[PDB]
């Protein structure tokens, strides 16, 4: 198949929905890593200033 | 001799075929390929009316 409609529509078909906790548990992580940051940037040399 | 090359002998097979012609590299479905079989030149919707 020439089509990249095909192929990306194929390509999309191969990943799920994951509904009703993962998508706050993705929010939860990403809040986690971002609150690590952070914390990274409270043990801090001259960068942050 | 065509059953001693090809032993398919069922419906199910002959309406996934249909969707695979009519929608090849698509995924079959069975109320799609039977939609798709039945809606497209059957239903009053083509036609359109006229």
């Amino acid at each position: 198949t020439t089509d990249p409609v095909r192929m990306y529509m194929r390509e999309m078909g191969t990943v799920e929905l994951l509904t009703r906790e993962g998508e706050i548990d993705i929010a939860k992580r990403i809040e986690d890593g971002i609150n690590q940051v952070q914390c990274s940037v409270a043990e801090y040399p001259e960068a942050i200033t | 001799e065509t059953l001693r090359v090809d032993p398919t002998n069922d419906r199910l097979s002959a309406l996934v075929e249909i969707y695979r012609m009519m929608r090849p590299g698509e995924p079959p479905t069975r109320e799609a390929a039977e939609s798709l079989f039945e809606n497209l030149f059957f239903s009053e919707d083509r036609y359109d009316l006229s």
